[PDB]
């Protein structure tokens, strides 16, 4: 995502995430789904009974399309190490039906949410690295 | 013609402030007549991420309905 | 003395119970999503003194990338004259790391800082003797007549900016200015260098379109000073560019997949950036 | 306003954030809100344990189902939640605990939907047991069901017998398993989750006792009580369901008196 | 105000007048609006031709339509316009052309239907040539399709050896046919028409070059790409259609250098 | 003008008799002894100028030492491909020397001063002619992409901080700022780099245990930027941190035993720091 | 001697137990369940430095003859602010006979030892579900 | 922008008061835009030796009963 690509320009990060979602349904269909950020150190949360026992929000589809959760920067260390890295644990970001999507008579059964990430104006990077993403073939000369 | 200014806070510094000690001052005396020859030029921390992330004519409010 | 901009500090915060919703939006409007911890929920007071310092366009730019590596061979043997000296095509295409990230944007506008790193060998086991070195980087703009043998009267440079290296000295460097004959320097051109008219091919455009096909800096052509000797010798030539006093605009996503020629396109061969995940609900 | 429906409306605690686009307006119990004890009203005389945001938060209870046959559910605060996160430790803890709660009860359906469900919170929520052989008959594991709450019936057969069916509360609904016509059962707090009008419902509560601060682990102050009164009902099927879901949330939250902890008797 | 709605807006250039009643606002790219050149910005130095109404206003292109096949379409300013009224004239009359847009993307349904165009403005929209043979392989004949404009595909097949195939543009909708995640196209001035939402769209544009004015018969500084980031659906079929039409608008219009009249080539 | 602060100076004293006893104490407090010389013997006036302004902790880190040793080969043999680099991971337990001083406090600040010093030789009787070598040092902060062969794209190093040496000039040095992610740079750390749940290995952790586990500064990559020639080359890089800028935090005892590894551990092959003495009466 | 830092973190974090110190240092290279465990050397704090100099931390002596209490006050300490207490160990309690227990009577003289230890300006963030680590 | 100093007294030097002439000044002139960049940090002779040899509660003075 342009979040990850940038970060992965540098080596350190530290701010807030904010998840956004734009649920694409009908208008006519309803539901609550429930949107949660555990930060790490317990079980990964399965079940909905778990991740509503952190930082979550319970959005109610409706006239507002979107709806944003924050992942308010909680770590230990000021900063994050963008490779992956077990003493810079994040945290889980999950999502349940807190009811659950409702339509009714002749009202497509089925559809989508578009999720986005975007950083907070708490949000900085440090440590100018190369990028992982992109290759090139050792090149070829002339001799 | 030298132009002194201010270093970026290092390791045992300044508390952030920036604001202890003329031990933080660099020194500048640009050598020759063309611009382009000169060192980085100073660090701008300005910005406006509204341009792009909300370049929508009608403002909107945080605390009230996007689509009212 | 002053104080550098630090990014949004935390202010405590609580409850809530309004009609007020910051949590809701509608990202139709093209409006990126704005709420923050406040918002959501209650916080503690927090003085933040970091600074996004680093990701200052100047910071971001400000290194001696590495853009191509040209090659070329002092011999003394049958046809190893053209081999005497080797020109090459001033752009950053020829490599992908500093490629990508100016390709973050548009337009740019900058000085230029150019720095050489030379690094001879020997290719045979013709491992014999050689003087020392002394190379010239002769700047070509377009326009300008270029070398013929690595010793035509071209390499007079009474007008032509060139460097004369001295191998086993400090890496010779130099800069230059923002010399785009427009008002910034185009990074992509929806275009075509010229517009083919009602009578003429019906593909006409093909091979002028692109912003490769309007874009021209000149040349560097780079030789050794010195004559042939006995024994062959060979010499690589690394150029690196840092672009300073910079300004770019209009954004644009980075190059996803790898690059293929000077322009936009793909190859088949690799065009899938991303990676299956086990699951949607795989962690 | 910028458009400030009453309809819309969002709440926060802790770390938790509830919000809804079609309710009606909430309601705030006798029209008082969540205190704390005041030195002048005082009695335990040790220092009060405020847990604040890692109790004080939006715990949310396992949904139930709405059915064309579904007859009525029923809670018990702080009951509902001696199992929920952090709020329940230190309310086991401690032999002495106060608190209100911002109860939120949730329903959508679709604008082809019909439906009524009123809840009620009902301080001192005591219903009859199920046995004509005794009085006041309920055991302990019944009457503190928890997450799951019980669930009303529209008939009444006592087990004047088996004294495993005794035990227990018999949740007749027109009569609140009270005794008492639960057509003014609006002489409580209360807010109506009328499908066609709404799909959420507020209630905040205030602690309630002829006392200060009690023991929370033997008395439930509130009772939580969803009666449909209108029927589900859909166009389509003969047997419409909707999620009912409910989310507590407990407010100024008070311990006196730490020890080791509570654990009650259980299956 | 007197319900001055976000959702309602009308829009007026020359004779032309567009409304609205579900839009989700409006937005100005990066912020600015259409200007004209200002004295210490010109260049060329002849008085410039501002055509104003006769050239400023809505033209409306055919409309194309949405399938649950639809993969996305995309056109070219000031290329998709070439041929529109008085615009067009004045455009190949002259050298040097300026101007900035008022793009107005138009899709109903109805509150039965699911879906959401993802409309972006792209400046210098670039995109790769179908055709492994060779590099930036594209005929001025297909890179400029105008009123037509092109269509995105899910697949890249180039065309090696037929070199009738290879000069065009290779729209691969996943990569925007620039090799780059269209998950980011958001860095682009943008809206989304969210069926259940909004039925309009509505992005103003100013010029942007590296230059003040340029030649536009020769490119196309804006691209306009709508990509179904949500697909198209209907309870009813499973083979839906809905049609989506575009009515770009110049504003600010200037163009120098005057001469005999520009005629590309054609088929 | 300003005067350095001295050490206690010695003011002059006589008999006494008194129910003052600074001779005796209770360490069990956990109070070091206190005495001096005045409060026990008849001392004379004294004016002591001597300063601690050597024991400074800015003084005793105040030396460039050697932390590590790297070899790389630049040859034209088979198998000397993998040679004609190295990466070397960033660390200062390489060594003992400055280590122990640095462990000397369970937490310290800093800005770093690397030196590099490069020492060529010839392996083999490949006794014969090389031109001359031109290094490269290529700073591979965590998650940056790692070279893969001695000439892999990474070289370009549009982001990564490079030095270019010319073996022969003066010995490449650079600084570098308090980069830790934590306020402080922690020497010792009693934890694990995750937390290992209920239903896991009964073993669980012994591979992440140790400041070792969630420590992490990068890799320098090493290099020689001439091809290969006839003969081959060795070359040893040395690399030497100088912690500038400091400040550190709680002592603790010094590494009274051989090192075994980079955490703590201990070799019952030397663990008798003490030497036997004749007696306890033996002066 | 067979690995580096090589501790389970079972047996790292003991608890209400905690460790014992040793005399001796006897390594499994080869049992790995005993490899898993610190080398508690008396002599060297198990740490390779001698206990002797383990006062330059803070600390008291109880001196049977003089006191029967020992109180020490610590604050926080770390490289930063608040941490991940579930990983990390901030203190470590060590407690050595620098003078042998000793009774006139028995030659095998024992008396009891107390640790009352109390929490003190106790802070968290981040809440949710609850760590349960692994155990036996 | 540069900064003048005391020099560290010498061989013939100033009797230790490094209070006797000029010619105990050296000058500084930072020529980095980074802290990091600069020499070792001025000499500081400060010190808190208590808060390791007496870090006691109640404070006892040498004189007098250390047990009370
Ligand atoms: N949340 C909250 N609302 C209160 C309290 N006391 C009164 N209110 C009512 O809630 C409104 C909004 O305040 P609150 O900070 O959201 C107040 O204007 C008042 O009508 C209280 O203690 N907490
Ligand atoms: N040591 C000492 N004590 C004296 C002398 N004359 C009187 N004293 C007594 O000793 C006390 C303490 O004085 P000294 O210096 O320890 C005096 O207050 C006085 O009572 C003397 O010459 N030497
Ligand atoms: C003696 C050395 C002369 C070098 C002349 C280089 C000319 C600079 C052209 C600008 C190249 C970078 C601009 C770009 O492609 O974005
Ligand atoms: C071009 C050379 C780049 C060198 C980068 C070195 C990164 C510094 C990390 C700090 C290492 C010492 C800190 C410590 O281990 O206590
Ligand atoms: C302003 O420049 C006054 C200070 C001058 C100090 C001398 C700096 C050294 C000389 C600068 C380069 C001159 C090149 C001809
Ligand atoms: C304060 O700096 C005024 C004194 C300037 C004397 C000139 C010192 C020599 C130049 C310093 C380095 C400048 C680098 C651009
Ligand atoms: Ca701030
Ligand atoms: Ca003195």
């Amino acid at each position: 995502t342009m979040l990850g690509e940038i970060l992965n320009y540098y080596t350190h990060w530290t701010g807030s995430i904010r998840f956004t979602f734009l649920f694409c349904g009908s208008m006519m269909a309803t539901g609550k789904l429930l949107l949660s950020y555990s930060p790490p150190g317990a079980k990964p949360p399965t079940n909905r009974k778990d991740a509503m026992l952190g930082t979550h929000i319970i959005w109610d589809l409706g006239l507002q399309s979107s709806c944003s959760m924050v992942a308010p920067w909680i770590s230990n260390t000021v900063y994050r190490r963008c490779a992956r890295d077990d003493f810079t644990e994040g945290g889980f970001i999950t999502c349940f039906y807190q009811t659950r999507i409702v339509v009714p008579a002749s009202t497509p059964t089925s559809m989508f949410m578009l999720g986005f990430v975007s950083a907070c104006p708490d949000f900085s990077v440090r440590l100018l690295k190369d990028t992982p993403h992109i290759s090139q073939s050792k090149l070829i000369g002339r001799t | 013609g030298a132009q002194v200014s201010t270093q970026k806070t290092g390791a045992h510094e300044n508390q952030n402030v920036a604001a202890n000690g003329s031990t933080i001052n660099y020194t500048t005396i640009n050598y020759y007549k063309d611009s382009a020859s000169n060192s980085a030029t100073r660090q701008d921390l300005s910005q406006d991420p509204s341009k792009f992330t909300e370049p929508v004519k009608d403002l909107m409010l945080k605390t009230a309905p996007a689509l009212n | 003395v002053s104080q550098p901009p630090s990014t949004q500090s935390t202010e405590a915060t609580s409850g809530v119970n309004s009609q007020e919703v910051p949590a809701l939006t509608a990202v139709e409007t093209g409006a990126s999503g704005q709420a923050i911890p406040s918002d959501v929920v209650e916080t503690r007071h927090v003085v933040n003194y970091k600074t996004r310092s680093e990701s200052c366009l100047e910071s971001f730019f400000g290194r001696a990338a590495c853009v191509t590596i040209l090659s070329l061979t002092n011999s003394s043997k049958s046809g190893e004259e053209k081999k005497h000296f080797n020109i090459w095509n001033i752009t950053y295409t020829d490599t992908v790391q500093l490629r990508r990230k100016l390709e973050f944007f548009t337009y740019s506008r900058f000085d230029l800082e150019m720095t050489f790193v030379f690094t001879e060998n020997y290719p045979s086991t013709a491992s014999g003797e050689v003087r020392n070195q002394v190379y010239q980087i002769m700047y070509i703009p377009p326009g300008a007549p270029r070398p013929s043998s690595w010793d035509d009267y071209t390499w007079q440079s009474s007008s032509n900016p060139s460097i004369f290296y001295m191998y086993g000295n400090a890496p010779p460097r130099m800069s230059i200015p923002y010399v785009g004959i427009a008002n910034a320097y185009s990074h992509f051109y929806d275009g075509f260098a010229r517009v083919p008219l009602e009578g003429e091919n019906t593909d006409a455009g093909d091979t002028f379109y692109g912003l490769v096909s309007i874009n021209d800096f000149g040349v560097l052509a780079v030789r050794a000073v010195n004559r042939s000797n006995p024994h062959t010798i060979h010499t690589s030539v690394r150029v690196y560019m840092k672009p300073k006093h910079i300004r770019c605009w209009c954004p644009r996503p980075p190059r996803a997949v790898l690059y293929r020629g000077e322009g936009v396109d793909m190859i088949s061969s690799a065009i899938l950036p991303l990676t299956k995940v086990d699951s949607i609900t795989t962690f | 306003a910028c458009g400030y429906s009453d309809r819309v409306r969002q709440i926060t605690l802790g770390n938790s954030t509830i919000t809804t686009q079609e309710a009606a307006n909430a309601i705030v119990a006798y029209g008082e809100w969540p205190t704390y004890i005041n030195d002048s009203e005082a009695n335990p005389v040790d220092a009060p344990t405020e847990p604040d945001v890692s109790s004080n938060r939006f715990y949310t209870l396992e949904s139930v189902s709405w059915k064309t046959t579904s007859r009525g559910w029923w809670w018990k605060l702080p009951d509902c939640l001696k199992d929920m996160g952090m709020f329940g430790q230190n309310m086991y803890y401690h032999y002495l605990g106060r608190s209100g709660y911002t109860i939120h009860v949730q329903c959508n359906a679709s604008k082809f939907h019909q439906g009524a469900l009123g809840v009620f919170l009902i301080p001192e929520f005591v219903m009859a047991c199920n046995t004509e052989s005794k009085t006041s008959y309920v055991s302990y594991i019944n009457a503190n069901p928890g997450e799951r709450g019980g669930e009303f019936t529209n008939t009444y057969n006592p087990s004047n017998t088996d004294a495993s069916e005794g035990r227990k509360f018999a949740a007749l609904d027109y009569l609140l398993g009270s005794g008492v016509l639960a057509g003014n059962a609006f002489v409580y707090p209360h807010q109506i989750i009328n499908l066609r009008t709404n799909n959420s419902a507020t209630i905040v509560v205030p602690y309630v006792n002829s006392l200060v601060i009690d023991c929370m682990a033997k008395h439930n102050n509130w009772g939580i009580v969803i009666l449909p009164l209108a029927p589900l009902a859909f166009a389509a099927t003969s047997s419409p369901q909707v999620p009912i879901t409910v989310t507590i949330a407990p407010m100024c939250t008070e311990f006196n008196g730490l020890r080791n902890i509570t654990v009650p008797v259980h299956q």
